[PDB]
């Protein structure tokens, strides 16, 4: 927590304790590892305690927004019109690099359920919802199994926790659409519509599910609530730098010695979380070409902004990337950075809804022309014309799935040209 | 209806009017990315009698009028601004003509009676005005219907009328007579 040097978190100060399995994750582990301890006391406090303390603690949100908690949850509407308040949970996880989530809702079902009481209790929602990835099964029914037991112990429901608040909690789950993290066509889908994004003009907390006030909030923002609510928010604030306080879920992935999900506090050195953590690079610290630091959406970075980039989001900002998710990618020097940018690529020609006409039609440009790139067919014009093509998309979509595919490719160009032309002229000289 | 889809920007006109206009609710964007499509996705056949403004409605002829195909560019035609005898809505029509041929009709905007819309006999009955048609007089012999002049058909008539008298002689009107 020194304002000179962050890192070395230790286990007193881990919000996520059963994040390896180790325990039973379901309600005895749960009881005896603090969760549901006073939940009567801080849901009674009032919705406006719970607001002031997560504006006091600095929570920003977990899940590629990075937007300030506190103020999200006090958009709320404080009295009701005639139209009943919803809490959605975003527990679809679709991103290519990042596997924090599932853990959470697999091993610590419990926190995710006591959270969505807080959370709900600080907006005013009678009824809460846990989006889930239809491909999480086995998850889903782990978070399901928290549900019924918390309404069998009377946490949830009508005077939830012995509390003169009432709350109930529902699981849905998706059928597969990296779209559908998106907050409008999360909504869309639970609904029972396509999961295409409503234009955010009409903004979720005035018009949401059902057309009732709704906002959409990440499970790790969600688990961190009551546990920022019970420790305190200073406790919270002590970690981080400023405007970036607390700990967030690191899960180091690629060619590390070790990969592994783990937790720590914001604004560790990068090379330290993967010496530490994640063993060190394959190869060692020399053997890097590329990292990918907040999950596929985000521009790389090459291992000259590496070595002194701090795991912030505002640090990584200043350095042209973003910490969307902490969903860390390590490629070797052996890597071919063409062929994974071109996967992404493909990944985001994949994932478009195809509501609006830039992304449904530049996102497959942008893969038809990365592929001819990942053989050599194009020209030195091409890279120039695919930078443009970048800037095209972005700014004039419905949502930021145009951004996430233009980022890759500019990132790309910015710090691996290099490559590229050498490919080009390589393949024409041979 | 007449379908190129391949020319389909993926706009959302005709769904959205086969579901809050005419309200048959058939059509949809069936995918996800570029190659989402538009259409019923079972073989099904547009029921409502409104079918035919999902035509104008479409911005770029993916949608277009199979009797009114490849038989005359836009430039060619002579339009002049009538009313559909159809029904007695009297809906607000456009008669596109090329020389002494209706080629087409196609609505007009009256907010008054037809928003912007035309039923479909009123926009596809011009094919039935170039059949069975009468073009000269006839008088009847022991041979059948034959052709006579102006003169002698109205001589056959002043015979006629001149053995009818007071209530004998009787008038029917057509669904399509004018005042006049
Ligand atoms: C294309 C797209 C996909 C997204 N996928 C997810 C996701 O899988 N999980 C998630 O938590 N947020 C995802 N988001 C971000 C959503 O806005 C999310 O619901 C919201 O930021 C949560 O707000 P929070 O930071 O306060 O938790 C996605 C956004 C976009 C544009
Ligand atoms: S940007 Fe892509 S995913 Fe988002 S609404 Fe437009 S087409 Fe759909
Ligand atoms: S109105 Fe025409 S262009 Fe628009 S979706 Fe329908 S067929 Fe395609």
């Amino acid at each position: 927590p020194e304002k000179t040097t962050f890192g070395g978190l230790r286990d007193q100060d881990r919000i996520f304790t059963n994040i390896y399995g180790r325990h039973d994750p379901y309600i005895k582990g749960a009881e005896a590892r603090g969760d549901w301890y006073m939940t009567k006391d801080l849901v009674g406090k009032g919705r406006d305690w719970i607001i002031d303390q997560i504006k006091k603690s600095g929570l920003r949100g977990r899940g590629g927004a990075g937007f300030a908690s506190g103020l999200k949850w006090s958009f709320m509407p404080k009295v009701s019109d005639g139209r009943p308040s919803y809490l959605v949970v975003n527990g679809d996880e679709s991103e290519p690099g990042t596997c924090k989530d599932r853990e959470i809702m697999r091993h610590e079902p419990h926190k995710l359920v006591e959270g969505c009481l807080v959370a709900g209790t600080a907006m005013g929602a009678r009824a809460g919802y846990i989006y889930i990835r239809g491909e999480f099964v086995n998850e889903r029914k782990a978070v399901e199994r928290a549900v019924a037991e918390a309404y069998a112990k009377g946490y949830l429901g009508k005077n939830a926790c012995g509390s003169g608040v009432d709350f109930d909690l529902f699981v849905h789950y998706g059928a597969g659409a990296y779209i559908c993290g998106e907050e409008t066509a999360l909504i869309e889908s639970l609904e029972g519509k396509q999961g295409k994004p409503r234009l955010k003009p009409p903004f979720p907390a005035g018009m949401g599910l059902y057309g009732c006030p709704t906002t959409v909030t990440n499970v790790e923002t969600v688990a961190v609530s009551p546990t920022i609510l019970r420790r305190g928010p200073e406790w919270f604030s002590s970690f981080g730098r400023k405007n970036n306080a607390g700990t967030k879920l690191f899960a180091i992935s690629g060619h590390v010695n070790r990969p592994v999900t783990v937790e720590e506090e914001m604004s560790i050195p990068l090379r330290e979380l993967i010496e530490r953590h994640a063993g060190g690079v394959r190869g060692g610290w020399d053997n890097l070409l590329a990292i990918i630091p907040g999950g596929s959406s985000v521009p790389l970075l090459p291992k000259k902004m590496c070595d002194d980039v701090i795991m912030d989001f505002d640090a990584l900002r200043t350095a042209q990337s973003g910490l969307g998710t902490a969903a860390v990618i390590v490629m070797n020097k052996d890597t071919d950075v063409i062929d994974a940018i071109a996967r992404l690529s493909y990944f985001y020609k994949h994932e478009s809804c195809g509501q609006c006409t830039p992304c449904r039609e530049g996102t497959g440009w942008l893969y038809d022309i990365m592929s001819r790139m990942r053989k050599g067919d194009a020209r030195l014009e091409e890279i120039d014309m695919l930078w443009e093509i970048t800037k095209q998309i972005e700014g004039h979509t419905i949502c930021a799935l145009g951004d996430a595919a233009a980022w890759p490719v500019q990132g790309l160009i910015r710090h691996f040209r290099s490559e590229m032309e050498d490919r080009i002229k390589n393949a024409d000289q041979q | 209806i007449k379908t190129s889809m391949n020319r389909c920007i993926h706009c959302t006109r005709c769904v959205r009017f086969t579901h809050e206009v005419a309200g048959t609710s058939e059509l949809g964007i069936t995918g996800r990315g570029r190659d989402s499509e538009v259409g019923t996705y079972i073989e099904k056949l547009h029921s409502s009698e409104l079918s035919g403004n999902v035509i104008d409605l479409c911005p770029v002829g993916a949608l277009l009028s199979k009797p009114y195909a490849f038989t005359a560019r836009s430039w060619e035609l002579k339009g002049t601004e009538t009313i559909d005898v159809s029904d007695a809505l009297g809906s607000n029509i456009k008669v596109d003509c090329r020389g002494t041929e209706v080629m087409r009709i196609t609505p007009r905007l009256n907010d008054a009676i037809n928003e912007e819309w035309l039923s479909d006999k009123g926009r596809f009955q011009y094919d039935g005005l170039k059949r069975q048609r009468l073009n000269t007089p006839l008088v009847k012999g022991a041979k059948g219907l034959e052709n006579a002049t102006w003169s002698a058909a109205f001589d056959a008539i002043r015979t006629a009328i001149a053995g009818a008298k007071g209530n004998e002689l009787k008038a029917i009107a057509g669904k399509l007579a004018d005042a006049e």
